[PDB]
């Protein structure tokens, strides 16, 4: 009946950010006032509407996009913008309608021995288009004349971050929630 | 204003099967689940499962694998859970707080903990069967040993007996013990009073023993010799 | 294929692996001196170890590429930085020989404690023991024992085995496959790729030559008037053409000049802003020392510190079971970690140094968006002149009165200015005399230029022509060291401590002007100028990724270093040296 | 299965003191999976932590908690008289599992009880049945040492002991030690002995006597 808006922010596990998790909402009575009355949540913008003006729509496909970034790649989830993570980890369409409520979440996802748990591949030959999920799971290799293992310059793509606690702002792992309405 | 209405005691028997009732109110019911623990007296915590009354899910330890069930009311927000097979130990105190632990909808999990809880419920199981409150009473001794008095409610069942001395009159100085559990499987509770060593033999003392089970009310006079 | 494609992509996993195995380490090191623990040792150990076994390997998989098919000018020059070899073909046996004599020199310096004569039992370490009296005596004959011990103990020890050490260098050097070790140590200078900011191998020749050129009158200058002071000291070390040993420093080899101050006072009846008393007063903690630091910074629209570095950097030495080394560092862990470790009290020197490490944090923090091969100065060098320069503006006593921090009645005047001027000039540019006429001489040496059997002969003569050594005591030909150094003893690269000490000062006055400052130099504080910071930070932004050709310019006007600022910078203190040494004869 | 294994078992402090309460589980346990409870005595528990960071609703500032993998803690700095109740853990990492407790009582001065005894009531002998029940009045702490002498050996089986909770004012303890034997046992031996070691005696006190 109500929102399982908890059920996503208020939630213990996210997924990797290469093979990002896609929750999708319906039916509820979004109560953004849990969200809105003040900012526990950080960077609250949303791109296309204004917060005072969320009812007027209907909740057809609201996509809470749900993963762990890092810190200063909350930027890269913009309308229109490129970078490691826009290019083919996750692309964001320039004529994009929704918000982004990315909030801090270092003392729920780290690890003094460090968090070895979040994925994200490194190196690409292609792009990725807009409104395009990535659940296959391919394996690739580098260039230059083929060969087998971490040799000269063949690399393995997906790599690890550490998260260990005491990371700055810029790379602690903001848990990263997206709204796409449509 | 948070209201967890919960049902009251039991004296159930082993070989059956009992369901505990917990009303609750003041949140919207199908955004949380309910979720049950189970402690024995003198004992502590331990879970028993969890049940979200958003899809009927439900979740129970290992240890009550099967021996339990729980069913849920929505018009009436109201909770249950359903033991089976009741054993001698199975005596305990049961609770139902407010799940905030596990997601309702998605199932997955959520950070949180049981925020609001009841009021409890005893449900006692024993192999006996209603009984009168034998009381015997315990003078001081002949010799004028402060001393203390009281009347030994033995013999007795359940746990139903009121004892006051005189409609509550000498309470300064009242000691009642818990009830403990002979080695015969039936309860015997003690409660004493104390009075002072020039007014002994001065006042009357009576033990209203307001079992209502049994409406059994022995007021045994005793005055210490 | 595409051979274009297949360097920026091994530059990329280069910089985060490491970056996380550099992490790995640091966080190992930072818990090694916050926590001197077996365990702890052990595992910083591994680390360590993990850390040099995988640099190797890159370094042997990145010596693969030829320095010419990539066009790129970033890649080139990352490629560049990391295409040396050490010992590639240099054999096993001779690599272990070098090794060894390597840490046996170490040991005989450092680890080999400086046994007093007539009681071998009793062996005193070089430091804290003989320290005391380089830093602090002023007695001539312990003095005299302690150079004497100096130059006949770890001198007759280190003559064969470092002499044995330049002849591998020679052969090094001269089997290297390039021009010598001296151009792995100059690597990183070289741009290639891209016309009219290329950057040769001699220029640097030329460009320390030169520089030398123009500062041989702020060189002569400053250095005889720290002589006279110290024949002020020292009557029987200075003649009035006498010339200054290199131990009479502060430090053994000479690297800082700070320890000179004591002696070099211009107006010491005046006390200078010694804050300790009024910090005491006003009950300030070592957390207000860095708010205080922290507010100056934002006073000229730098971003200020993060909470991370407020919770996890160790700002007081915890003491009990907990044994921390006190030495000084703006730990860039790295992957947004910045901390800083120092036992930091009430004291004005802890003000400055704290101002001196949030200049190295804040340069980490300007160029945290390059790559990890680029997550450096556009050289060795920028990072430290960062550093150094905001202390240079924030010890400034108008931003002190700026803080409510000293009485606004109290009036300063330009006694007080010329001694912390001196005070400053001694602490850091004299690290250049000692890397242009120590190091190049040095490196010289490494080619086999100057003749083994003349070293000592050579030795004082550029004394004797500089200052003009008069000698009461004669000398041996058995005399060398250079080794004991830490960085030429632990594999680190060196001419950063020129182009640190040029460029800060470079950056001073380009920063003052766009301050609107009216008047000297040295009494200019940035505060309150957003231009300073916007102009400096249009560099600090760049990190390694362009060249430091245009890192240079982007603030200096320049594409190519210059001193001029430097001189220009201690005009104050050069109208006054001038001033001065009218009676102190310069030789 | 993660076991909490809950310590330590009881706490006794002083109104003003600070409180500390530790839970740690065998296997690595995230920091986003557990909880903290406080159960007044005859009520039910309230969350106190949940979350291992955040502080419950209507929750004064007193209260804290932390911990992460393995290790735990509740932190209460202030203690006053309603700070003196059971508490829990939880976890939920892998399974729901809870910690054993920790009760929390009230740190006294020692006191000493007043021993007492009682013969058999004689309408009691009237139902085929004899009782002799030591009693010790207000005493501290709770933990005391009793033993039944039948004549001068030991007995087994005939006891059946009963504590009370601290009092609400004087926050002592009661202790009552009951014997149970059959009146054919009762005529058969003479002399009874209650045997007492509280801690907070000195000496063996064994104040009984025989029938008569
Ligand atoms: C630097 O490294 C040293 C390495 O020794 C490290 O020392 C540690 O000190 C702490 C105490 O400050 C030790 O912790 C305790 O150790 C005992 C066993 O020796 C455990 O039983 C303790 O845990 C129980 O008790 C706790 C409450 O006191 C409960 O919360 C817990 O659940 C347990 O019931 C506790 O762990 C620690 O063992 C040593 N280290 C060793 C011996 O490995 C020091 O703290 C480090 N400090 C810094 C500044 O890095
Ligand atoms: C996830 O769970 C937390 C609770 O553990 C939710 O935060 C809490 O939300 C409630 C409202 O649902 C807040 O109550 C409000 O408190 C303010 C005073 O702080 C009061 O003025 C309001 O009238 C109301 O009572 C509560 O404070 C808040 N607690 C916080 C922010 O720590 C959170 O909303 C949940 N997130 C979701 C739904 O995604
Ligand atoms: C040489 O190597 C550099 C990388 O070191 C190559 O850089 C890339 O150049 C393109 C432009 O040609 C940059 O594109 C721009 O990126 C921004 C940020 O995403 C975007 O807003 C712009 O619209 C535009 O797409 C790209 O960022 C840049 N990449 C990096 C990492 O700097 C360069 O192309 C190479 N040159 C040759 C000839 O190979
Ligand atoms: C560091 O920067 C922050 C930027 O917000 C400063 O925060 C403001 O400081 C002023 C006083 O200087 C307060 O009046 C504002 O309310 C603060 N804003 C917030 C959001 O806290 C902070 O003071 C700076 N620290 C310094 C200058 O040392
Ligand atoms: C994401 O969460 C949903 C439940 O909301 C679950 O069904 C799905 O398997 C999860 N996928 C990932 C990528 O973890
Ligand atoms: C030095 O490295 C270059 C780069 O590959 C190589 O060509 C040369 O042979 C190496 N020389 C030595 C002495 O290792
Ligand atoms: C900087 O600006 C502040 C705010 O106007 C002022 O209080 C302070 O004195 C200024 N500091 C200077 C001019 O050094
Ligand atoms: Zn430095």
């Amino acid at each position: 009946n109500l929102c399982p808006f908890h059920e996503v922010f208020n939630a213990t596990r996210f997924a990797s950010v290469y093979a990002w998790n896609r929750t999708r909402i319906s039916n509820c009575v979004a109560d953004y006032s849990v969200l809105y009355n003040f900012a526990p949540f950080f960077a609250f913008k949303c791109y296309g509407v204004s917060p005072t003006k969320l009812n007027d729509l209907c909740f057809t496909n609201v996509y809470a996009d749900s993963f762990v970034i890092k810190g200063n790649e909350v930027s890269q989830i913009a309308p229109g913008q490129t970078g490691n993570i826009a290019d083919y980890n996750y692309k964001l369409p320039d004529d994009f309608t929704g918000c982004v409520i990315a909030w801090n979440s270092n003392k729920l996802d780290s690890k003094h021995s460090g968090n070895y748990d979040y994925w994200y591949r490194l190196f690409r030959k292609s792009k990725l288009k807009p409104f395009e999920r990535d659940i296959s799971t391919e394996i690739y290799q580098a260039g230059n004349k083929p060969c087998k293992g971490k040799g000269p310059n063949c690399y393995f793509p997906l790599q690890s971050y550490g998260f260990r606690p005491t990371y700055g702002v810029g790379h602690q792992p903001y848990r990263v929630v997206v709204l796409s309405f449509e | 204003q948070v209201q967890l209405v919960q049902s009251g005691a039991e004296v159930k028997k082993p070989g059956a099967s009992v369901k505990v009732s917990c009303k609750a109110s003041g949140y919207p019911f199908t955004s949380y689940g309910i979720s049950w623990v189970r402690q024995a007296p003198g004992q502590g915590l331990e879970w028993m499962g969890w049940i979200s009354t958003y899809n009927g899910n439900t979740n129970y330890a290992q240890k009550f694998q099967g021996r339990v069930t729980m069913t849920t009311d929505t018009s009436t927000t109201t909770g249950y859970m359903e033991l089976r097979r009741l054993r001698s130990d199975d005596t305990a105190v049961y609770y139902c707080a407010r799940d905030y632990t596990r997601g309702a909808w998605f199932g997955e999990s959520l950070i949180g903990g049981f925020d609001n809880w009841g009021q409890g419920t005893l449900v006692t199981v024993s192999s006996a069967s209603t009984k009168g409150p034998s009381v015997f009473p315990l003078a001081p001794s002949s010799k004028s040993t402060t001393a203390a008095l009281g009347c030994l409610v033995k013999d007795y069942f359940p746990e139903p007996v009121t004892v006051s001395w005189n409609s509550g009159a000498l309470t300064s100085g009242v000691h009642t013990f818990p009830a403990v559990l002979q080695s015969s499987g039936l309860y015997s509770l003690s409660s004493v009073v104390t009075v002072p060593s020039s007014s002994l033999g001065t006042q009357t003392y009576i033990c209203n023993v307001n079992h209502k089970p049994s409406n059994t009310k022995v007021d045994k006079k005793v005055e210490p010799k | 294929s595409t051979i274009e494609e297949q360097a920026k992509t091994f530059l990329d996993k280069f910089n985060h692996e490491a970056e996380d195995l550099f992490y790995q380490s640091s966080l190992a090191s930072w818990n090694y001196n916050t926590n001197i623990t077996e365990e702890n040792v052990q595992n910083m150990n591994n680390a360590g170890d993990k850390w040099s076994a995988f640099l190797k390997e890159q370094s042997t998989l990145a010596q693969m590429y030829p320095l010419q098919e990539i066009q790129n000018l970033t890649v080139k020059l990352q490629l560049q930085a990391l295409q040396q070899n050490g010992s590639s073909v240099l054999s096993e046996d001779k690599s272990k020989r070098l090794n060894t004599i390597l840490n046996t020199m170490s040991t005989i310096y450092s680890t080999g404690k400086v046994c007093n004569p007539d009681n071998p039992q009793e062996c005193l370490l070089l430091e804290p023991g003989l320290n005391e009296i380089m830093a602090n005596s002023l007695d001539y004959n312990e003095r005299l024992w302690a150079w004497e011990s100096w130059r006949s103990e770890v001198g007759k020890q280190l003559r064969p085995l470092y002499e044995e050490y330049v002849v591998l260098k020679n052969e090094m050097a001269r089997a290297n496959h390039y021009e010598d070790y001296g151009d792995y140590w100059r690597g990183d200078y070289e741009v290639n790729g891209v016309d009219g900011y290329d950057y040769s191998r001699g220029q640097l020749i030329e460009d320390v030559e030169h520089t030398f050129e123009e500062i041989k009158p702020l060189y002569e200058h400053l250095h005889a008037y720290v002589r006279a002071k110290l024949m002020n000291a020292y009557p029987s070390y200075i003649s009035p053409i006498g010339c200054l040993p290199a131990h009479l420093l502060g430090d053994m080899w000479g690297r800082f000049w700070t320890n000179l101050y004591s002696l070099t006072v211009p107006f010491g009846q005046k006390p200078n802003i010694d804050v300790t008393d009024a910090m005491v007063d006003q009950a300030w903690d070592a957390q207000r020392i860095f708010k205080e630091a922290e507010k100056f910074f934002v006073s000229v629209g730098l971003p200020n510190m993060t909470q991370g570095f407020w919770e996890n950097s160790m700002l007081t030495d915890p003491g009990n079971v907990q044994k921390a080394v006190c030495h000084p560092t703006a730990w860039d862990l790295g992957k947004g970690d910045f901390r800083i470790l120092m036992c930091t009290k009430v004291t004005m020197d802890d003000f400055l140094t704290a101002h001196h490490e949030m200049g190295h944090i804040q340069y980490d923090m300007a160029y945290a968006a390059q790559p990890f091969l680029l997550r450096n100065g556009a050289n060795e060098g920028f990072h430290e002149a960062v550093g150094e320069i905001m202390s240079l503006s924030a010890a400034t006593p108008k931003h002190l009165k700026s803080i409510g921090l000293l009485s606004p009645d109290f009036q300063e005047d330009n006694e007080t200015e010329i001694n912390f001027l001196l005070k400053q000039a001694l602490t850091i540019v004299g690290t250049l005399p000692f890397t242009y006429m120590l190091e190049k001489w040095r490196w010289m040496v490494f080619k086999g230029e100057i003749p083994k059997d003349q070293w000592m002969k050579k030795w004082w003569e550029m004394k004797r022509e500089i200052v003009g050594v008069v000698e009461p005591v004669p000398h041996d030909e058995t005399y060398c060291d250079p080794a004991s150094l830490f960085h030429v003893s632990n594999d680190y690269s060196f001419i950063r401590y020129y182009t640190r000490t040029l460029y800060q000062f470079q950056f001073q006055e380009a920063l003052c002007q766009a301050a609107k400052h009216e008047g000297p130099l040295h009494k200019c504080d940035i505060s309150n100028s957003t231009e300073a910071g916007q102009k400096l930070f249009n560099m600090l932004r760049l990190g390694k990724s362009e060249p430091w050709t245009l890192a240079l310019e982007n603030v200096v006007g320049a594409k190519n270093m210059n001193v001029r600022p430097l001189l220009n910078y201690f005009e104050p203190l050069f109208t006054w040296l001038k001033d001065q040494n009218k009676n102190s004869f310069v030789g | 299965e993660i076991v909490l294994t809950q310590s330590p078992g009881t706490l006794s402090l002083s109104p003003g003191e600070r409180a500390t309460l530790s839970c740690r589980a065998s296997q690595t346990v995230s920091s986003t999976s557990l909880a903290w409870y406080q159960q007044k005595p005859g009520q039910a528990p309230r969350l106190l932590i949940y979350g291992a960071s955040s502080r419950a609703t209507g929750i004064p500032d007193r209260f804290s908690g932390s911990g992460s993998g393995t290790d735990f803690t509740l932190t209460i700095s202030r203690l006053e008289p309603e700070d003196f109740a059971v508490y829990y853990c939880q976890q939920h990492d892998t399974s729901l599992t809870f910690g054993g407790g920790t009760k929390v009582e009230i740190k006294r001065t020692v006191a000493a009880p007043s021993v007492f005894i009682f013969p058999p009531s004689d309408e009691q002998l009237k139902s085929g049945t004899a009782s002799v029940v030591c009693l010790l009045n207000n005493f501290y702490p709770r933990e005391a040492k009793v033993q039944w002498k039948v004549d001068n050996a030991l007995q087994s089986g005939n006891s059946q002991e009963s504590v009370t909770e601290q009092d609400s004012k004087d926050s002592t303890y009661s202790l009552s030690s009951t014997l149970t034997l059959s009146k054919a046992d009762y005529e058969k031996h003479k002399v009874y002995a209650c045997e007492v070691t509280h801690q907070g005696l000195s000496s063996p006190v064994t104040k009984s006597f025989n029938r008569g």
